[PDB]
């Protein structure tokens, strides 16, 4: 057995999947994750996969920093050989996903560009919440058109020109971040 | 892209892109600025990654750039919802639900036992005292 | 104990005070009515093996109440792999001539199975450590029982966060670390053989014994303890044993 290196957190909209290397040879792994001053939870038992889905654990309190580790075992079954991961607070690291313009109504001299609600994995009360239910006051959707606009909700009310017919493209942004602030742009829609 | 008597009317993407397959220049032409073409092409030539229906066990796929995002029904988890939570009742997983002792029977359900001083309740997972002063329990607190 | 707090009367009821000739020796854990667990390195300097008292019910040293029970130590089983002066194989089981009486302030601690303790109690972060030892390194002891909360750690991390000292032992699969390397809290001398009890689903178990450790609340270092999970079959085999000769018996291990 070898210690499992290169652990990277793949989080987008609170779906978190920790993945590491290498491809197991006479190995199986078991993942543990915990909140730095809490018990270690066991996930992905004796998996031949070089990745584990910690999604259900982080969405329990998305502001908590989590640490994880990958145990290496030998085929057939002192402490095991393992490797730790980086401290991962989701509410500040998880990526914002591609927004999608859901509609744009031209109400005369000004157009309204409604953004579709981005659903997260925080399965609260049955249905999954949206990124505004989670981030709230920290989320702002931006809109580039042909030039730029900003909203604290899902729609922009832009003042456009009569009979000109424009084009649009939105982006999810959390302005407080220093890194990982904005999402990838949306599929452009024109009038 | 060439289609004889259909190429007489000037540039319209609802026709040329949104009804038929827009080439790269077809798009640069309509948009002029390659950056305005960027915003468009970036996702126009990406593809619906959820076309393979990756989610399993009644999940819902949401597209993104060169990837997807599976939404799992309650008793499943995983990148594509492949993991059933109900087939994970083993002792390596939170002591298989047992309060005291857990023993696997991989091929049948795990069993829960107790420590000298206690007995298994009605549920098969919780333990209750037989003697007066059991181990591990502080009397003056209760 | 360094940086802890006084355990209220009745709350650390498996705390055994070990005496040799009326003097404060070590500590230990009641794991039933006759048997007590503690540390092998406490008996390195004993000469009077028939003058070993064990008290159950002690809270305050400087005073006497009816919750105290002095009983004398019949046997002291230690594994023959121990080498006095060293740290490794630091456990000791002790038979008590007459059996203690179970009351509110005198209650046992559960000795768990190897597996449940290797796969389940091993992963519960915080656990308590009890004792009347030094309140500081090189300092006064405690007249009242002092309890502390310490986080467990796997050995790889222990070796990684531990500042280097080239005279130190090894941390074997017979020990484990636990504590604050910032120099804020730690068990100390006079604590030994004391209970490192782990809470789990409403019942307290035994997972460690205050073995060794460099200094007390030393910056760069953790308190090393004994893996009571590696001595379960032994401790269980030996409690079924028919009494043998003198007070000290050196039992074979494995
Ligand atoms: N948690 C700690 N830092 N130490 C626990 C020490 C327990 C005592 N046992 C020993 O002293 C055995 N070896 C030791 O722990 C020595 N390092 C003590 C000398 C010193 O560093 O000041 C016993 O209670 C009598
Ligand atoms: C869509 O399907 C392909 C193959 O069927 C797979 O490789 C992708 O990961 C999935 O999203
Ligand atoms: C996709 O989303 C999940 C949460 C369920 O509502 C499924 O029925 C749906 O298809
Ligand atoms: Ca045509
Ligand atoms: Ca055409
Ligand atoms: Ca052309
Ligand atoms: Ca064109
Ligand atoms: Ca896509
Ligand atoms: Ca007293
Ligand atoms: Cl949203
Ligand atoms: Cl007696
Ligand atoms: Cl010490
Ligand atoms: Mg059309
Ligand atoms: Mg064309
Ligand atoms: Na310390
Ligand atoms: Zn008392
Ligand atoms: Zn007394």
């Amino acid at each position: 057995t070898v210690a499992a290196y290169n652990l990277t957190w793949k989080s987008t909209n609170f779906k978190t999947i920790l993945e590491w290397e290498p491809k197991p040879v006479n190995q199986v792994y078991t993942v543990q994750i915990s909140t730095k001053s809490g018990d270690w939870k066991s996930k992905c038992f004796y998996t031949t996969d070089t990745e584990c889905d910690l999604t259900d654990e982080i969405v329990k309190d998305v502001k908590q920093t989590y640490l994880a580790r990958v145990f290496s075992y030998p085929a057939g079954n002192g402490e095991p050989l393992y490797e730790n991961s980086p401290e991962f607070t989701p509410y500040l690291e998880t990526n914002l996903g591609q927004p999608t313009i859901q509609s744009f109504e031209q109400v005369g001299t000004k157009v309204n560009v409604t953004v579709e609600d981005e659903r997260t994995l925080v399965r609260r009360n049955n249905t999954f919440l949206s990124l505004r239910d989670v981030f709230g006051k920290d989320l702002i959707y931006t809109l580039y058109y042909w030039k730029t606009a900003k909203t604290n909700t899902n729609e922009f009310l832009i003042d456009v020109d009569k009979g000109e017919n424009y084009c649009f493209s939105v982006q999810a942004v959390i302005p407080s971040r220093t890194v990982n602030r904005k999402s990838t742009d949306s599929p452009v829609e024109c009038m | 892209a060439n289609a004889f008597l259909e190429e007489l009317r000037p540039g319209s993407l609802e026709r040329e892109c949104k009804e038929e397959q827009c080439s790269f220049e077809e798009a640069r032409e309509i948009f002029k600025d390659a950056e305005r073409t960027k915003l468009f092409w970036i996702s126009y030539s990406d593809g619906d990654q959820c076309a393979s229906s990756p989610c399993q066990n009644g999940g819902s796929c949401k597209d993104q750039l060169q990837s997807y995002i599976c939404f799992c029904l309650p008793a499943f988890e995983g990148r594509n919802c492949e993991t059933h939570k109900d087939d994970q009742l083993i002792c390596v997983n939170e002591n298989g639900g047992c309060e005291q002792y857990c023993s696997d029977h991989t091929g049948t359900k795990r069993s829960c036992r107790c420590h000298e001083g206690y007995s298994l309740l009605a549920d098969g997972v919780s333990c209750t005292p037989t003697v007066e002063y059991p181990c591990g329990k502080i009397p003056i607190l209760e | 104990i360094v940086g802890g707090k006084v355990c209220p009367k009745g709350e650390c009821p498996w705390q055994v005070l070990l005496l040799v000739n009326g003097a404060q020796l070590c500590g230990g854990t009641l794991i039933n009515t006759i048997w007590v667990v503690s540390a092998a390195h406490c008996f390195d300097k004993i000469k009077n093996w028939r003058n070993l008292i064990a008290v159950l019910g002690e809270h305050d040293l400087s005073e006497h109440d009816g919750d105290e029970q002095s009983r004398r130590v019949a046997q002291v089983i230690i594994p023959s792999t121990y080498v006095p002066g060293t740290t490794n194989h630091d456990i000791a089981l002790l038979r008590l001539h007459q059996p203690v009486v179970l009351t509110d302030h005198v209650v046992p601690l559960c000795l768990p199975e190897r597996t449940f303790s290797e796969r389940t109690l091993a992963f519960v972060r915080f656990s308590l450590v009890s004792g009347w030892g030094q309140l500081l390194d090189r300092g006064a002891t405690a007249l009242e029982l002092m309890v502390l909360n310490v986080p467990r750690l796997m050995t790889q991390d222990c070796l990684q966060q531990s500042r280097k000292v080239g005279d130190s032992p090894n941390i074997t699969e017979y020990m484990f670390c636990a504590g604050y390397s910032d120099g804020s809290k730690d068990s100390c001398k006079g604590d030994s053989g004391g209970p490192h009890a782990t809470h789990y689903r409403g019942t307290w178990y035994l997972t460690g014994i205050v073995s060794w450790g460099q200094g007390c609340a030393t910056v760069g270092h953790f308190g090393v303890y004994t893996r009571v999970s590696q001595y379960i079959e032994w401790l269980q085999k030996l409690m079924r044993s028919e009494p043998r000769p003198g007070v000290l018996l050196r039992a074979p291990f494995p």
